[PDB]
C-alpha cells in the first residue's frame, strides 16, 4: 500500500499537468504542455490521445484516472503501445472496418510467411465483428 | 493500488542496496591487495603470518561479492517477471543474458590464491565498472515520477549512457579532471608492478618517478630518458597515449567556450562600440572642413603667401581625407555583427 | 586615345548591367544589379545616386557619360566624393540651410577646436551665399 | 527495350566477375613473397628447391593477372560501344586512356625474377588499388535501378569517390579503425625489410620491436631510443607521420560529434532543469520576507534592544538578498538556449 | 542627491590610488630580490655590506605594502557602509570576507629575512595579482555613467572577469602574445634558481640555456637532452606544459579566423566568379554546334571521305560534350550555395 | 576622357615592368651567392680567379636593382601627382613614405663585399618580398575593367591583403603545399651555412642530414639524435617550429571540408536511407502478428500442447517486440535530421 | 556638489536617451532604446516603468527627475529594487491581495523551517493596515 | 530477353514514383516527388518534363512508356539531351527564329573558330520548309 512519504511525488507530477487549481485535466492544458517539447500535434490527435484514459466520458481526467496510466512506470516493455502501433502500421488512416482481403499478402510478401491454409484459421478468428470487417477488436487474445 | 505499484517500488528499493553492498566488498579487496603487495615488497617473506592472513581476507571478500551478485541478478529477474506478464523463470533467459552473467562472474572471480601473484593481481582493476551500476541507481532522473511523466511523450531511453551524456553536458570540465587525475595512480602503479617482477632498478620502479613518465606520455612530449623495458610498460604507454591524445582537445574546447563569450551581454558592448569613436566621425569632418577653409584663407589673403604655410595645410588635408574613409569602413563593418 | 584593343573592356563593363543592350540604362536595371550584391536601398536613393551622372537630365545614361564617370578608374581617392560625403553629418535636415550657430557649434565643440582667432573666424570668408542660407554650392572655390 | 537492357546487364555481370577474379590472383602474389622472404631470412638457402619453386609460383601467377586485365579493359570498351553507339574500336582511345592502361600494366608487372630481391619486392604493395575496383562494383548505390531514376534529377555522378565519401559518413569510425590498423603491418614489415639488406640488429630487426617505433611515430610522441638508419626507414617514418598527424584530428572530431546528444531529448532535459532548483525563487522570497519580519519583531516588539539578536538577522538578510538575483540570472540565461 | 553622489565619487577616487600606490611598492620588491640574488651568485659575499643593505630594503619596503592594504580594505568597508544603510564597523565582516582579508596579508608577507633564501624567495612571484586590481579600476567600462545608465537594463555585473573576457574579445592575439612572452622570463629564472641550490652545471644554470628548455617544452616537442634533474624543474616543466598545450590551440583559431572576409566583400567575389568562366558555356555550345555541323559537312558533302577525317572529329566531339556538363555542375553549385 | 585615362594607363603599364625587371636581377644574385658558397666549400680557394669573379658579378648586379627601385618609386610618385590635382615633388612625401623607401634600399643593398662572408650572406633571403609586388600587379582583379564597377558599390579596397585572402580561398591547399615545401630548402641551407662556419663536423653538415631535422621539427615529433649546437640552428629550429605548429592545423580543416558533400547531393542519400531498411516496420509488424497468432494456435488447439513449443514462440515474441521500437527511433531521428 | 568637469558625463548620458532637442523623454524613446538593445517589452510595461520614477504625473522625466535614478550607481549589493522584485512571486491575481491562506502557505510550505506560531505571527499581526487585503504598502517599515 | 528473376527493380521504382495504384503518374505525383528533394520548379516546367515521353497524349505515362526512359541507365556521358541543353543555351526569346543573330561571330570567334563562308552552308538546311529556324527540329542529321 502506498504511503504519504511517496505520494507527494505523484501529486506534484499531476500538478505539472494542471497549472491552475482545478482538479480537471483539460485538452487546453495538454496543448500548453505540448508545443514546448518540440512537436506540434493536431487537436484531433489531442482528442485521440486524451480519450484513451477517460472512462466516464466527461472529457476530464481525475487523479485516480491518471494514476492507472502512471502505474506503467519506466520499463518500456510490452504494454498497449506495440499492440496498437502494429495495427496502425498494418491498417490505414481511419481504416476501421478494413477489407482484410490483403491480409495474406501482408503476411507473406512482408516478413516471414506461414502455411497457405494457416491464414484461414486466423481469418476465421474474427467472428466477433460479424463476418469480416476486421478492426482493432478481437485483440483480447493477448 | 495494492500489488500494483507499491510492492514494485519496494522490490526496486530492496534491489538497489544489493548493488551498493557490492561496492564496499569490491573496493576492500583492491585496497587489501595494494597494501599487501606494497608491504611485502621489501619486508617479511611468505613464511610470515601476514602473507597468510591478508591473502585470505581478500579470498573471503571475493566470495561474498559473488554471493551478492547472484542475488542481485535474481532480483532483476523478479522485476522482469513482475513488469512483464509471465509466470516462468525460464522465459527470461536469452543467450546474451546468460553470457553476460557468466562473464561478470568470471571477471569478478579473479583474486590471488593463498611470480604469478602479480599476474593474478594486475587484472583486479576491473571491478571499477560497479561505479556505473551505483551511479545509474543514485540519480533522480532515473528515480522519480515527474521525470517519467514529462519524458514519456518523447520515447527516449534511460540507458547507462544517457545519464553519462547528461552529466558530461551539465557538469563538464570536472568530469574530465577527475577522470584524468584518477587514472595516473592507476596506470603508474601498474608500470612499477610490472617492472618490479622483472629486470629491476632503473627509475620506473620508484613511485613519483613513474608519475613523470606517464605525465610526459599522457602529454604528447616524450623525452627518452625514461622508457619502459618490459612489455607491460611498453604496452600501457600507448594505452595512456591514446586516452590523452583525444582527451586534451575536449578540455581545450570547454576552456574556449567557458566564460570567454556570452550571448545577451554582447548587445551592451556593441552599443558601446557604436557610441564610441565609431560615432566620432564628427572629429574628422570638422578637421576636413576647417583645413579646406584655412587653405583658401591663407592662399587668397595675407598679401603674399609663403609656400610652406600652404603646402603644410594641403599635406595634412590629404592626410585627413583617408581617415574619414577608414572610420567609415569600421562603421559599416560593425553592422555585420548585428545580424 | 586608347585603341580598340583597350575599348572592349569598357564595352563589356558597360554591358554588365546593360543586359538587353537597348542603349539606355533604367532604374529597373540598376535595382536588378544592386539588389544582387545584397544592399537594398530605397528607389529614392537610386534617383539620388543617378542624378549626379548626367547633364542633360533625360533620365538615361549613354556611353560617354558612363565613361566620364568611370574616368576615375581606381587611385582617384581625392576631393571628388569625400568632399560631398563629409556634408551629411552637418546637413540641415537635408535642406542646405545650416544655421550659423549650428555651424559654429560643429566647428568648435566637435573637431580640433582651434583657438579663438581660428574658431570665431567662421564669420570670415562666410560672405559666400550672403542671402543667409549655406547650401552645397560654396565648394566651387575649392 | 528488353534486349537492349538485358544484353547490357549481361555484359555488366561479365565485367564484374572478371574484375573480381583479379583480386584472388593479386592477393595470392603478395602472400607468397612474404612467406618466401620471411622463410629465407634464416632458413633453407637458394640451393634448396623451395627458393626456386616458391619464386616460380609468383612469376607464374603474375601472368594470369595481366591476362585478365586486358580482357577486363576489352569488356569496358565493349560497354563503351554499347552505351554510346559507335562501330569502331579506334574511335574510343583517347591519350589519357592509352596512358592509364600502360601505367596499370607497368604497376602490376613488378615481381621478383627467378640484394635486388627486396628492391623488386617492396613495390609489390601497390596492387592494393584493386580493392577500390572490387568495392565500387558491389555497392547497391551503383548497382541498382531504384537509385537511378530519382537519383538522376540531381545529375549526381556515381564515381569512385562518392561511394567513399558516403562510407565515410554513414559508417565512420570503423573506416578509420580499419585504416589505422591495416597500415601498421604494412609499414612495419617494410622497415625491417629495408634495414636487413644493408644494416643488421639495431633493435629494429624484430617485428614487435618495429611495431613500437611506428606506434610512437604515428602517435606524435617520438622517443629517440630507436631511430631508423637507412633511407628506407628514414622515409617511411615520415610517410607514417604525415598520414597520422592529420588522421588523429578526425577521430577526435568524430568522438566529440556525439556532443549533439540528439534534439528531442534536450527539450526534455531543459524542461527538467526549468522545473529543478531554478524554481527556488519562492524559497528565496520566503527567506527574504521572514528575515524582514523577524528584524522588526525582534527590535520593536521587545523591551530590550539586543544588538547581537538584530545584527545577526540583518547580515543574514544581506546574505539572502543576492541569492534571489543570482538565481534570476540563471533563470534569464536559460531562455536563450531555447532559441 | 548631489551631495550623496559627489561624496561617493570622492570616496571612490581616494580609494582608487591606494591600489596604485601598492603596485609600485610591490613591484619594487621583486626587482631588488632578483638583483641581489643574481649578484650574490658569484660576487660580493655575505660579509659585504651589500648583502645586509639590499636585503633590508626589501624587508623595509614590505611594510608599506601591508600598511596600504589595510587602508584600502578600510576604504572598501567605508564604501559598503555608505552604500547599504547601516552604522557599524561590524556586520559587514562576513565569514568569507574575514578569510580573504587574511589570505592577502599571508601571501604578501613572504620575504627573505635579513639555503632558505631561495625557498623564501621563489614564492614572491605571487604579488602579480595586483595587476588585475589595477586594471579593473583603470577601465572606462567600470568607471563611467553612460555604461551604467544603459548597462543596467540587462542586469549584467561588471566584475573582474567581464573586463578580461571583453579585452580577450576586442583585442585578441596581443593579450596572448604578451601572456606567452612574459611567462618565459618568469618560468626560466625559476628553473635556474632551483637547480643551483642543489645541483650545478648541466647547461641549466645559464639563462640562454634555460630559455631553450622552456621553448621546446612549451611547444610540446621535447628532445631528450637538457632535462631537469631536480624536483623543481620536474614540476615547473609540467606546469609550463599544461599551460601551453591548450594555449597554442587558441592563437591558431585566431589566425585562421582573422577576418577572412564578410558578406559585403564576398558578394563582389561571387559576382566576379559568376561573370567568369562559370558563364563561358557559350564556348562549349559553339564547339558542339560547329563539330556536329562539320561531321555532316565532311561525311556527306565530300564525294569520297576518309576515316581519318571523320573519326578525328568524332573522338573530340565526345570530348566537347562532357565539358558542358562539367561546367554546368559548377554553375549549379555556385547558384545554389554561397549565395 | 580618353586622354586623361589613356595617359594614366600608359604610366601604369610602363611602371608594372620595373617591378618585373627587378625580380630577375634580384634572384640572380641569390643564385650566384648560393653557387659561389657551395663551390668555395671544399674546392677552389680565394687565390682562384673564380672567388674574385663570381663575388664581383653579385656586387655589379646589385647596382641595377637599387637603380631600378628608385625609378619605380619615381613612377609611383608621378602617378600620385597625376591622379590627385597637384604639381610638386615636395608635397606627398609623408613621414612614413621616406622611411619605407630608405628601409627598402637598406634591405635590398646587402651583399658580400669583394668569416664575415656567411654573416653577410644569410640575410640575402630577404629579397623574397618582391614576389608580392609582382603578384599584386599580375592579378586580373586589380588590373581589369570589369571590376571597379561591381566592386565599387561595396567600397572594398584592393590592397595586397585582399588578393592574398582571395587566393587562399579560391585555390586552398596548393598555396600551403607550395609554401611548406619551398621553405625546407631555405631553412635547411641556413642551418648548414651557420654550422659550417664554426669549425664543426657534426652529422648535420650534409643536406640530406639537415632535411631530416627540419622535417622532424616542423612536424612536432623531435627525437634528439641530432640537435643544433650553435645559436643559429638554435633559433631557426624555433622559427620553423612556430611556423608549423599552426600550419598543420590549417590543412586538416581543408581535408575535412573536402571529405564531405553538399545539400543537393545529400538529399538523394537521405531519400535512399528513408526508403531503405528503415522501412522494415512492415516486416516487424508482420513478425509480431505472425508470432501472436502462432502462440494461440499452438497453445489452445492441437489436443495437448507441450510447454516448450509455447515458451519458444513467446520468447521470440518478446524478441520481436522491441525491434519495432528500435526502428521507430531511427525513423524519428532521420526525420529530425532531415531538417 | 561635483563641479562642471563631472557634469558633462551626466549631461551626455541624459542626451543618450533623448535624441531630439527637447528635454522631454517619453514612451517612444524608451521603446526605441530597449528595442535597439534587443528585448521586446509590452507598452504597459513601459508605462509602469515611467510611472515608477515621475513625481508629477506629466508623463515626462526631466534631468532633476533623472538625477535620482542616476544616483543609483553600480553598487552591486543593493537593497532598493530587490524588495520590489520579491513580490510578483506572491502577487494575488495581479491585484496583490496577498490573502491569509496564500501568505501562510507561502511562509510555511516553502522557505525556512519555523514553528507554527513563529510562521503565522506576521499574518496574525497584520501590522500594515489591519483591514485586510494587504497591498504592496506593507514594506513601509523599512 | 528479360526474365522474372530480374524484373522487380523496375516495378519497385514505379511504385516509388506512383504511391497508389491507379494508372496516373500526372503532375500530382511528380510535384511531390520533386519537392521532397527540393528545387521547387514551376508547374509549366512540370508539364514540359512530363510531356517529354508520351504516346497517347493523355498525360499519363505507363510502365511500357516509362521503360524507354529507364533505358537511359548509368554511364551518363552520352549524346542524349545534351543537344537539347545546347539549343536551350543558344535559344532566343521563345523560339530563337531570328536570322542567326550572331551565329557567324559565334562560329568564327568562339573555340577553334570556323570559316566565314561556312555559315551560309550551315544555315543552308535551315527549317527546310522555311519556318524560321530549326527550333530543335531538323536535327535528324545532328
Ligand atoms: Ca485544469
Ligand atoms: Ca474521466
Ligand atoms: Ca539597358
Ligand atoms: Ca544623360
Ligand atoms: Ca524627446
Ligand atoms: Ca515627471
Ligand atoms: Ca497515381
Ligand atoms: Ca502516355
Ligand atoms: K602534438
Ligand atoms: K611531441
Ligand atoms: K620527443
Ligand atoms: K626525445
Amino acid at each position: 500500500q502506498l504511503t504519504e512519504e511517496q505520494i507527494a511525488e505523484f501529486k506534484e507530477a499531476f500538478s505539472l499537468f494542471d497549472k491552475d487549481g482545478d482538479g480537471t485535466i483539460t485538452t487546453k492544458e495538454l496543448g500548453t504542455v505540448m508545443r514546448s517539447l518540440g512537436q506540434n500535434p493536431t487537436e484531433a490527435e489531442l482528442q485521440d490521445m486524451i480519450n484513451e484514459v477517460d472512462a466516464d466520458g466527461n472529457g476530464t481526467i481525475d487523479f485516480p484516472e491518471f494514476l492507472t496510466m502512471m502505474a506503467r512506470k519506466m520499463k518500456d516493455t510490452d504494454s498497449e503501445e506495440e499492440i496498437r502501433e502494429a495495427f496502425r502500421v498494418f491498417d490505414k488512416d481511419g481504416n476501421g472496418y478494413i477489407s482484410a482481403a490483403e491480409l495474406r499478402h501482408v503476411m507473406t510478401n512482408l516478413g516471414e510467411k506461414l502455411t497457405d491454409e494457416e491464414v484461414d484459421e486466423m481469418i476465421r478468428e474474427a467472428d466477433i465483428d460479424g463476418d469480416g470487417q476486421v478492426n482493432y477488436e478481437e485483440f483480447v487474445q493477448m | 493500488i495494492g500489488y500494483k505499484l507499491g510492492h514494485r517500488r519496494a522490490l526496486f528499493e530492496k534491489r538497489k542496496r544489493l548493488s551498493d553492498y557490492a561496492l564496499i566488498f569490491g573496493m576492500f579487496g583492491i585496497v587489501v591487495m595494494v597494501i599487501e603487495t606494497e608491504l611485502s615488497w621489501g619486508a617479511y617473506d611468505k613464511a610470515s603470518l601476514y602473507s597468510l592472513a591478508l591473502k585470505c581476507l581478500i579470498s573471503l571478500s571475493t566470495i561474498i561479492l559473488l554471493g551478492l551478485i547472484i542475488v542481485y541478478h535474481a532480483r532483476e529477474i523478479q522485476l522482469f517477471m513482475v513488469d512483464n506478464g509471465a509466470d516462468d523463470w525460464r522465459i527470461a533467459m536469452t543467450y546474451e543474458r546468460i553470457f553476460f552473467i557468466c562473464l561478470e562472474i568470471l571477471v569478478c572471480a579473479i583474486h590471488p590464491i593463498p611470480d604469478v601473484d602479480i599476474i593474478l593481481s594486475i587484472p583486479m582493476f576491473l571491478r571499477l565498472y560497479l561505479i556505473a551500476r551505483v551511479m545509474l541507481l543514485h540519480s533522480k532522473l532515473f528515480t522519480d515520477a515527474s521525470s517519467r511523466s514529462i519524458g514519456a511523450l518523447n520515447k527516449i531511453n534511460f540507458n547507462t549512457r544517457f545519464v553519462m551524456k547528461t552529466l558530461m553536458t551539465i557538469c563538464p570540465g570536472t568530469v574530465l579532471l577527475v577522470f584524468s587525475i584518477s587514472l595516473w595512480i592507476i596506470a603508474a602503479w601498474t608500470v612499477r608492478a610490472c617492472e618490479r617482477y622483472h629486470d629491476q632498478q632503473d627509475v620506473t620502479s620508484n613511485f613519483l618517478g613513474a608519475m613523470w613518465l606517464i605525465s610526459i606520455t599522457f602529454l604528447s612530449i616524450g623525452y627518452g630518458d625514461m622508457v619502459p623495458n618490459t612489455y607491460c610498460g611498453k604496452g600501457v604507454c600507448l594505452l595512456t597515449g591514446i586516452m590523452g591524445a583525444g582527451c586534451t582537445a575536449l578540455v581545450v574546447a570547454v576552456v574556449a567556450r567557458k566564460l570567454e563569450l556570452t550571448k545577451a551581454e554582447k548587445h551592451v558592448h556593441n552599443f558601446m562600440m557604436d557610441t564610441q569613436l565609431t560615432k566620432r566621425v564628427k572629429n574628422a569632418a570638422a578637421n576636413v572642413l576647417r583645413e579646406t577653409w584655412l587653405i583658401y584663407k591663407n592662399t587668397k589673403l595675407v598679401k603674399k603667401i609663403d609656400h610652406a604655410k600652404v603646402r603644410k595645410h594641403q599635406r595634412k588635408f590629404l592626410q585627413a581625407i583617408h581617415q574619414l574613409r577608414s572610420v567609415k569602413m569600421e562603421q559599416r563593418k560593425l553592422n555585420d555583427q548585428a545580424n
